[PDB]
């Protein structure tokens, strides 16, 4: 019998800052126990200061990204070159995904950018189109490895202040872009160590008012 | 293109009349007269065949009176071929109702269905209307004995006594004169024949130029019988009523 | 699960000297549960009689379908349908549902009004005609009915003698079937009189 | 006369009157100019208002990052045809990862318009289009007519009083074709060209509409104070 | 949904400084039966692209007809069909990728794995993969089926990352490919000795080599191997 | 299918087929609607050219769309049946989905929408019918009376008439109907409706039909004798 | 006869030009746009005094931020309004935001030329569509059955349109307040109406950023009519 | 849903239907009315798969009410039962059949006789003096076979119905949270509020 | 999932948890299981995360269109039936929904409809839906009265979710409270279960089984 689905591995991570937002993803692409590519870009600049990644079955991921990019283009045509806001993009993606409710895109989608007040924004989707704005979200193969670390080191969960013993929580002080990139790099270094589908390279896309910047870092190739 | 040749059968005149309906009624006014008379104990249907021949096989012939079911019959005035199309539809509608509700179709519901079909041809589709007028004679347990008529417009009305086809103006006047509410079938038989005998364009009214039918409760106990008269039976009733 | 044996029931028909007989049980059930003891399975359209076993909803549906068709036939033809002609109509109607069939076992019985010749016929659920000289059986106790008929039957039985034979064939066959019984009816049919008799039988 | 009732009817001299009547709608429309060098391709369009309270009707429509057009005639028909181009440009990108050639874009418009001229019930399009674009064979300018005829040109103009601008371009042919690597001077030549079609009215800040596409220049449209520089 | 009947095995490929190389054997298998021995599985498109196909052969021949038709269609009303508006490797791939994913989406796939190798207009090396699921990816080295498991490890020792491409000559690259084909013949039970190889260079163009054979094979050591453990004779 | 555009504009900006449909309405028997303080009355003309009629079975001029709404009409009888059927179906559909009977305004809007659709659809002619729709919204005691016409426009009326000689009875109503104080009772409302028809009808025998609709699905048709008493009282007051 | 989508020798569609003549017979509608809001006003024109005038609905809500007035064959407008409402709500469903006034108008105008031998004829009604959005602020559009739409600072449609437009030419400036605009619509309506203007035969409405689209009460309009009378008598 | 009963006496038809609604593990409601009035003198109770039951009942209700308005006449119980049977017989060979069993209790005003019709989801119709759907008959039919006499009063019918419900409450595993009882006679339909 | 809604003197209380799970993996603790259909209508979410989100925001579009067309607030009965009729069309296809449609109108008063993907539509006073519905029912049934103050009713809902958050493994995260009056709903905050459990335990004297 023909199986229309496959698993290409990989992992992605979105973090929202005070006036910025990052969307990272490893560059490794696999099937079963073989590597297809050590560098296959997975996070994409879709225009309007919006970055996107659809992790899981790559053929469905590429299809979805391709159709959203197309949606941005037709949004400009139909509404006098209006900038597509991150919240509007998110709702549009819900309908793209749910449109194939009974033959789903087999992907975990994350988008990132700035909201209309300039503050950092990250949205997360399931395969059939449900979504939710978040401060923090890892997706894909090693999502179970990374998320707990991000609950602890981004949202200071289960952390309290010395001397008070469980009475006073650690205050939720804001994190700079330099501080977030440190946490992203460590998250992937750790994920690479313990997950066989993660490795080769890390590509981070940073989003600010000035635009979309890129940073690349080497990861272990075993 | 094709627009050039379209007669536009479903349009209003400046006066707000439907051209094709009006012209179809003109056609029907030349058809053989058909009369329906309703009595307390039954209904009579009488109708004149159009200029026949001695070589026409009468006993196996049917152009005027048709059976829709065991309780309902119709007298036709107009194009016989058009009428048979509608008759077969009406026969099916009756059987559909019987299958659905396990009860014989009420007369009015059957009449409304046929009349709605006729209406459709006047409002949409671009086709010519049916050149037919019916007299419906029927019985059901709600209203008892009933007479209706329908015409190419798809409009229908109920009657105590009514005529369609040729010389209706003269026929309706005669019926209006001699009809009474407490009348019986035997009397209504005589009235129907006498009215035809006076309105006919022929020299004399004979058995070979007529089609006759009664719907009587004159069936053994609480039930209804349809009688389509045979040639010899029409000849006998003509002698009995004193016309020949 | 098997549609033909959810409700249960039987029909049998026989020929005699210038006569025919058709009979049926009165049970309708939902597998083990007995529901109705007044579910007659023999219907008639003019002088042509039709018995139908099998799934009860289809028994009712087909009766209503053949009443529909025989009523149109009579209006157009200006005569009652004959057994031979009706048999062909049943076959045609069943085969049109070849790949979504009515789960039934029909039986036709009647005397041709012109020739006077007795006539019976049976069908499978999809239209095949069995036209026997002697007898036709149908239903959940068809095996039992075959055994009774094959031993009890003789040709050229008088109407009143034929009644006894067909009744004993039905009764004893029904008593060996869990899904049949709960009463029975027999139709004796002559050229211009038809007698209907309800039989006293065990109600378990 | 008797042969202008529908598009499916030739006249005795072999003319299609409904198509010719559609061509007339273009001549009533406001003037628009198109010209190009080797590096860039420019559209200049005189927008038309209903009155002093009304806005000036938009003349130029973007089809892709590398292609667009200006219109003259029935604006809704331009919307239909431009929408068709947008889709065809988009089909070429999604399926073949290929920017649609300007010449091929003309061939598609020709065939779409043609079907409306040979069938009963329908009508021809009532608009003329000037398509500019930069593809793998450099700058291009096309002229579309709703008869189906499409033509590649160095320069042209369509609409009312378009003959004046068309003559000027015919004189300036040798000069403006050489304007390479200088967008402002090429627009100046387009503005000076459309000026030869003006009467009574002059080019104001909300009257003028300019569009450009080139080597390292995406298809952009200039309106308002962005064209005050060229007045 | 179907099953593949007559099948082709590995296609292998890699980039080098001035272009790309691709290769595949000439066998059409019918299960374990090595049925057809003269099947060409590399199909050139113009003078700048070679499409290597593995898997079902009936579907391969269908794809071959689609590409042949694509060339015919591109030439229509195209004066620059042999110049600026010629078919690019990227155009041919994206078309195939579209078809493959559409066919899987109708639950009726073309049962193949495809590698499109070529050189673009600007001299850039093009090498990308696509299969019956519509999955796509690019890499300095690409291989299908058994090639993925045996060829890639060998070819990745020559070009491990992007920066190794300018440092890799055509002689070194072809040598690596030819060796990989030998290894596949040792170890793949559905392979043949006869194969075809294609080079696409930005300078010297498209070189298509037919009727190549695996040579310099080591078998002599087999004589010394006796029994399965304890046997001495 | 037959797709011919029958309803089209003319050089002066008129759609003649819609206007000729209004002429069919002008030919139809007169219909009148009057709303009181706590009731609505629908009056209808029966032409006495047709005697030997069976009034038991002959289609009545006023039709119940639901238990709380009624519809009368002027124009082509056959056309009116099609609108009535659709309206009855929509009334049951509304109860099924919204779990509440239609408002009179909603039912009117639907019927008016059907009429409009037939003025710009291919292969069909407009309905030669104008309607008067009257009743009471669910759990509401405010009387409702709406009118529709072949073009598809609709509106609410304190009192209105349609059909032949409607110009005359509208003249009567315009001087006799006071908005500040409408017919306070059923008697007063019926009397004003019969009076308005007597301006046009001829004989007050079997030529006038009256139907009274009250709140909470209370609808009744008056008999010959009951109406005849109104006819008697009106003329006896007039002899002065 | 002749095709429904036929061009005249001048290059105009016969049916479109004839529908424009039907619109000239319609009741007047006026719209004025300001920096403080957009005002919409209409002539009700009841055919008889027995007709309850409040049931005449010629001003209509499309969404909270978009209103609409009509003139001509008003029965034709119902399917246009239904489409507009659906488009406005559908866009909010797809994009979690309000739809641009221009984009809404464009969607309505796309229906216009969908006629042939689709519907059998063009719409016989013109629309004034007024609204607000964050990008282009307060806006007023005029949507015709030709499929064309113009933006306007001020605009009048219907039977008294050219007389009203000439008056709007002199009176409109960029610094008009909302109150000044309300009175101005009433003034010009009163001028072109056959019957004497009051709260029962005329209707006002507006659209502001804060409160959205509102149809004015008969009591509220009555006061503005009284305020108008006094300020005209003041000089 | 679960238990629906019916009994035809001298001058009326009595329908009894359980109040419980259970979705899996929990009893979400204990006051559910599993019946719809089709016409003033015809009542239909129902039980089957969730959703389908109410959807089917209301659909039938809408159709009968439409007929009533069109003809200004009430269909006989026999006519209504035949319509319902046909709809179910049509349904059983559909893409997704209605999984609904019904009882139709009516009073025929023409014949002055009460009438009870039992129809299952296949479209199997039978007229009965007393009837049930599901496992209800398994407990109740033996009692009805013994006590029923065709000339009972309405009060005697309710007592015989109480004896049926008591047996069900003793021997059935499921708690059906009592029954809503309704009576159909010459005066129409009314609910017994204490049972 | 634990979601409840109940009618009382002061209107309706709606309370939900925040947890979303994929098998044993906790996918989210910050899920909004109450959908604000308009200022007067609330919908609860249980079952398929996407099905519920998509079709309940869709429901809001149908309700807005109703009141644009009818110039009147849509009834809770009509709104709930739009959703139930929709999911009935999809019956068999595999939609997974358990929802309460809650609202307050003049004609109806406070009304709650249980709507479900098998086509079930039920009106009622109290409903609990989800994997932890049985736990929440225990607290509700023993403490529910018609004569509860808005303050006490809010707490009972909060406490019933807490009960289920504790015991049911597929419920937790936080509690979202809503109070529905005739002038609209009113949000009453996000309450972390991590902090709420210890606060309630200390103040209420409950959960003596757990050590703190
Ligand atoms: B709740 O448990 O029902 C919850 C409600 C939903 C609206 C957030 N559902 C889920 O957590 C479901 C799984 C489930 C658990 C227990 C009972 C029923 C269902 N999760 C999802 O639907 C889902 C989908 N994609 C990603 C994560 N979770």
């Amino acid at each position: 019998q023909f199986n229309p689905y496959g698993d290409n591995g990989g992992t992605i991570l979105g973090i929202a800052g005070e006036d910025f937002a990052v969307l990272a993803g490893d560059t490794r692409n696999i099937t079963d126990y073989s590597i297809n590519s050590r560098y296959e870009p997975k996070v994409f600049d879709c225009g309007d200061n919006i970055v996107m990644s659809a992790n899981g079955f790559a053929a469905d991921g590429d299809a979805l990204v391709k159709r959203f990019k197309n949606s941005v283009k037709w949004y400009h045509f139909d509404h006098n070159d209006k900038k597509l806001s991150i919240n509007s993009a998110a709702r549009n993606i819900q309908h793209l995904l749910y449109g194939k409710r009974f033959f789903p895109y087999y992907v975990h989608t994350i988008i990132a950018g700035l909201d209309e007040d300039g503050k950092g924004a990250v949205y997360s989707f399931d395969p059939v189109g449900s979504y939710e704005r978040e401060q923090c979200r890892a997706g894909g193969a090693a999502a179970s490895l990374i998320m707990p670390f991000l609950d602890n080191q981004v949202n200071f969960k289960n952390q309290y202040e010395p001397g008070t013993n469980g009475k006073v929580k650690k205050p939720l002080k804001y994190l700079s872009v330099e501080e977030v990139i440190k946490l992203v790099r460590d998250s992937f270094t750790s994920a690479t160590e313990r997950h066989i589908q993660v490795g080769d390279g890390l590509e981070i896309l940073i989003v600010t008012k000035d635009g979309v910047r890129k940073e690349f870092y080497e990861l272990k190739r075993d | 293109g094709s627009r050039r040749y379209d007669s536009r059968t479903t349009i209003f005149s400046p006066e707000g009349r439907l051209y094709q309906v009006e012209y179809a009624l003109e056609s029907i006014s030349h058809a053989g007269t058909a009369i329906g008379i309703m009595a307390s104990d039954g209904i009579v249907l009488a109708a004149e065949r159009k200029v026949t021949s001695t070589l026409l096989e009468q006993d196996t012939s049917t152009e005027k009176l048709y059976k829709l079911n065991d309780k309902i019959a119709v007298a036709v005035a107009g194009l016989t071929a058009d009428a048979e199309i509608l008759i077969n539809t009406a026969r099916i509608h009756a059987q559909n109702y019987l299958k659905t509700y396990n009860e014989d179709i009420p007369v009015e519901i059957l009449v409304r269905r046929l009349s709605d079909i006729k209406q459709g041809y006047t409002q949409h589709g671009g086709l010519r209307p049916f050149g037919v007028s019916f007299i419906y004679a029927g019985y059901d347990d709600r209203y008892g004995y009933q007479l209706y008529t329908s015409n190419p417009s798809g409009n229908y009305t109920g009657w105590k006594a009514i005529s369609v086809g040729a010389n209706t103006s003269a026929a309706q006047t005669l019926l209006q004169m001699d009809y009474k509410d407490d009348m019986k079938v035997d009397d209504a038989i005589e009235l129907a024949l006498k009215t035809l005998s006076k309105t006919t364009d022929s020299s004399a009214l004979t058995y070979d130029r007529l089609e006759f039918a009664t719907i009587r409760k004159g069936a053994n106990d609480g039930e209804v019988y349809q009688k389509i008269f045979k040639p010899q039976e029409i000849k006998d009733i003509l002698v009995k009523t004193g016309i020949t | 699960s098997d549609p033909s044996s959810i409700n249960g029931g039987i029909v049998v028909a026989m020929t005699g000297k210038d006569c025919v007989a058709i009979a049926c049980d009165l049970r309708l059930g939902s597998q083990s549960l007995g529901v109705s003891n007044k579910f007659e399975k023999i219907f008639h359209y003019g002088h042509v009689f039709l018995g139908i076993t099998g799934l009860a909803t289809d028994v009712t549906t087909l009766n209503e379908m053949f009443r529909y068709k025989t009523n149109l036939y009579k209006l157009k033809e200006e005569r009652a349908i004959e057994p031979e002609t009706f048999t062909q109509l049943v076959s045609s109607s069943l085969y049109e549902r070849r790949f979504g069939p009515y789960f039934v076992g029909p039986v036709v019985a009647g005397i041709n009004s012109k020739s006077g010749k007795p006539f019976i016929a049976g069908f499978d659920l999809i239209g095949c005609i069995d036209e026997a000289k002697d007898f036709i059986v149908s239903g959940t106790a068809s095996d039992q009915l075959f055994g009774m008929c094959e031993s009890l039957y003789e040709p050229n039985l008088e109407p009143e003698d034929l009644f006894e034979t067909i009744s004993q064939a039905l009764l004893n066959a029904a008593d060996r079937d869990a899904l049949s019984g709960w009463g029975a009816v027999v139709y004796i049919i002559k050229k211009d009189e038809v007698v209907k008799r309800y039989l006293k039988m065990r109600q378990d | 006369n008797n042969y202008d009732g529908d598009t499916v009817t030739f006249s005795p001299t072999g003319r299609l009157f409904q198509v010719e009547y559609a061509l007339e709608a273009i001549k009533q429309g406001s003037v628009t100019v198109g010209l190009r060098s080797n590096t860039h391709a420019v559209l200049v369009a005189l927008k038309r208002n209903a009155d002093e309270l009304s806005s000036y009707q938009k003349k130029i429509i973007k089809c892709d990052e590398h292609m667009g057009l200006s219109l003259a005639g029935l604006a809704p028909d331009a919307r239909v045809l431009s929408n068709y181009l947008r889709q065809q440009c988009n089909y070429s990108s999604l399926v073949f990862n290929r920017k649609l050639a300007v010449e091929r874009a003309g061939h598609l418009l020709c065939d779409k318009a043609q079907k409306n001229t040979q069938s009963y019930g329908g009508r021809p399009y009532g608009v003329g289009l000037l398509i500019i674009g930069y593809d793998k064979s450099g700058a291009h300018l096309l002229e579309f007519q709703p008869s189906g005829n499409v033509t590649e040109l160095y320069g042209t103009a369509i609409g009312a009083r378009s003959q004046g601008a068309k003559t000027y371009l015919e004189r300036t042919l040798d000069t403006f074709i050489k304007i390479d690597g200088n967008p402002d001077e090429l627009i100046k030549a387009g503005v000076e060209a459309i000026s030869q079609s003006l009467r009574d009215e002059s080019l104001t800040v909300d009257n003028l509409s300019i569009a450009i596409v080139g080597k390292d220049t995406p298809f952009t449209i200039y309106d308002g104070e962005a064209v005050a520089k060229y007045i | 949904t179907q099953q593949p009947i007559v099948t082709g095995t590995s296609v292998i490929s890699m980039k080098y400084d001035n272009g790309v190389i691709i290769a595949a054997d000439n066998l059409g298998s019918y299960g374990s039966l090595l049925r057809f021995n003269g099947v060409e599985r590399l199909i050139p498109v113009g003078d700048n692209t070679v499409v290597g196909i593995s898997g079902d052969i009936s579907d391969m021949q269908h794809i071959e007809r689609l590409l042949k038709d694509l060339v015919t269609e591109n030439a229509y009303d195209n004066p620059l069909a042999d110049a600026e508006e010629a078919l690019e490797p990227s155009y041919i791939f994206e078309y195939l990728a579209t078809v493959m994913y559409q066919r899987r989406s109708k639950m009726n796939p073309l049962w193949n794995a495809i590698i499109v190798a070529g050189v673009q207009s600007n001299g850039d090396q093009f090498l990308r993969y696509v299969n019956l699921l519509g999955v796509t990816y690019s890499s300095p080295t690409l291989a299908t089926g058994f090639g993925a498991h045996m060829a890639n490890p060998l070819l990745r020792k020559v070009v491990d990352r992007e920066s190794d491409i300018p440092k890799t000559t055509v002689q070194v690259a072809e040598e690596a490919i030819v060796n990989a084909m030998r290894v596949l013949y040792y170890r793949d039970a559905r392979s043949s000795r006869n194969f075809s190889l294609a080079i696409i260079d930005k300078n010297t163009g498209l070189t298509f080599k037919k009727n190549l054979q695996v040579e310099n094979m080591k078998w002599d050591f087999a004589k010394d191997i006796k029994g399965y453990g304890t046997q001495k004779i | 299918g037959y797709d011919r555009a029958l309803s089209i504009f003319s050089p002066d900006g008129h759609i003649f087929q819609v206007e000729y449909a209004l002429e069919a309405v002008k030919r139809g028997t007169c219909a009148v609607g009057v709303k009181g303080k706590n009731c609505v009355v629908l009056g209808c003309e029966r032409r006495s050219t047709l005697k030997l009629q069976d009034t038991r079975i002959t289609p009545s001029k006023v039709s119940k769309i639901d238990s709380h709404v009624v519809l009368s009409f002027s124009g082509l009888n056959a056309d009116s049946r099609i609108l009535i059927e659709k309206a009855r179906v929509e009334a049951q559909s509304h109860r099924l989905t919204l779990e509440d009977p239609v408002t009179v305004e909603y039912l009117t809007r639907y019927v008016a929408g059907v009429q409009q659709r037939y003025t710009q659809s291919g292969g069909v002619r407009p309905f030669g019918v104008s309607t008067l729709i009257a009743g009471f919204d669910p759990r509401d005691d405010e009387p409702k009376l709406y009118q529709t016409e072949p073009s598809g426009i609709y509106s609410s009326w304190s009192a209105q008439t349609i059909g032949r000689n409607s110009k005359t009875v509208r003249e009567f109503l315009e001087k006799n109907y006071d908005r500040k104080e409408p017919p306070a009772t059923v008697e007063e409302c019926v009397k004003l409706t019969v009076r308005s028809l007597l301006e046009v009808v001829q004989t007050g025998a079997k030529n006038i039909e009256i139907t009274v609709v009250k709140p909470d699905s209370d609808i009744v048709a008056l008999s010959s004798e009951e109406i005849n008493q109104y006819v008697t009282q009106i003329e006896q007051e007039k002899q002065e | 006869d002749r095709g429904v989508s036929t061009f005249s020798p001048e290059g105009r569609l016969f049916q479109v030009e004839y529908s424009l003549e039907a619109i000239k017979l319609g009741s007047t509608a006026i719209g004025i746009a300001t920096k403080e809001g957009v005002v919409l006003g209409v002539e009700k024109r009841a055919t008889s005094p027995l007709l309850e005038s409040d049931s005449i609905e010629k001003i209509v809500e499309i969404d909270r931020h978009i209103g609409c007035a009509m003139s001509g064959l008003t029965a034709d407008a119902r399917s246009m309004i239904e489409h507009a409402r659906t488009a406005a709500v559908t866009h909010n469903l797809y994009y979690d935001e309000d739809i641009n006034v221009e984009s809404l108008t464009q969607s309505v105008c796309d229906l216009a030329l969908r006629f042939g031998e689709l519907m059998s004829r063009p719409f016989g009604v013109a629309l004034l569509i007024a609204g607000h959005d964050a990008d282009d602020g307060y806006q007023l559009f005029h949507a015709e059955p030709s499929g064309t739409f113009y933006r306007y600072n001020a605009k009048a449609i219907g039977s008294g349109s050219e007389g009203a437009q000439a008056e709007l030419l002199n009176e409109w400036h960029s610094s008009l307040t909302l109150k000044e605009a309300e009175l101005l619509v009433l003034k010009i309506l009163k001028q072109v109406m056959e019957e004497k203007l009051d709260e029962n035969n005329a209707q006002l409405s507006c659209i502001t950023k804060q409160d959205g689209f509102k149809i004015y009460d008969n009591e509220k309009t009555a006061e503005l009519i009284k305020e108008l009378k006094e300020k005209e008598a003041a000089e | 849903m679960d238990i629906i009963l019916g009994i035809r006496v001298q001058d009326s038809v009595i329908l009894a239907s359980s109040k419980a609604v259970t979705r899996g593990i929990s009893v979400l409601k204990d006051s559910d009315d599993k019946t719809r009035q089709l016409s003033p003198h015809t009542l239909m109770s129902f039980a089957g798969e969730a959703g389908d039951t109410v959807q089917f009942a209301e659909y039938i209700q809408a159709n009968i009410q439409l007929y009533s308005i069109r003809e200004d006449y009430e269909l006989s119980p026999q006519a209504v039962s035949s319509f319902v049977r046909q709809e179910l017989a049509k349904s059983i060979r559909s893409r997704r059949p209605y999984q609904v069993n019904v009882l139709i209790g009516g009073y025929d005003k023409k014949k002055n006789k009460p009438e009870l019709y039992q129809i299952d989801y296949l479209g199997t119709k039978v007229e009965l003096p007393y009837g049930a759907h599901g496992y209800s008959g398994f407990y109740t039919f033996s009692l009805l076979d013994h006590h029923y006499r065709p000339d009972m009063t309405t009060e005697e019918g309710l007592d015989l119905l109480k004896l049926c419900v008591q047996e069900l409450e003793k021997r059935m595993p499921m708690d059906f949270k009592g029954v809503i009882v309704k009576i159909v006679d010459k005066d129409g339909i009314r609910q017994v509020d204490d049972f | 999932t634990t979601t409840l809604a109940f009618r009382f003197q002061g209107g309706i209380i709606v309370a939900v948890d925040s947890r979303a799970t994929a098998g044993n993996w906790v996918a989210s603790q910050t899920v909004k299981k109450v959908i604000e259909i308009n200022p007067f209508l609330l919908g609860t979410m249980a079952g398929g995360v996407a099905d519920c989100q998509f079709w309940e925001t869709w429901l809001g579009s149908q309700c807005r269109l109703h009141e644009l067309r009818e110039k009147e607030r849509i009834s809770v009965a009509a709104a709930s039936k739009i959703l139930s009729n929709l999911v009935y069309q999809y019956k068999g296809a595999g939609l997974s929904m358990g929802t309460m449609i809650c609202g307050y109108t003049r004609k109806e008063g406070p009304t709650i409809y249980y709507v479900d993907s098998d086509g079930t539509r039920l009106k009622g006073d109290i409903f609990c839906v989800g994997s932890g519905q049985t736990f929440a029912y225990g607290v509700l049934d023993s403490n529910y009265k018609w004569d509860l103050s808005v303050e006490d009713a809010l707490y009972l809902g909060k406490r019933s979710i807490l009960a289920a958050a504790h015991r049911d493994a597929y419920s937790g995260g936080s509690v979202n409270l809503y109070h529905v009056t005739e002038d609209g709903w009113i949000y009453h905050g996000n309450h972390d279960v991590g902090e709420l459990f210890w606060k309630v335990k200390e103040e209420e004297g409950s959960f003596n089984n757990v050590i703190g």
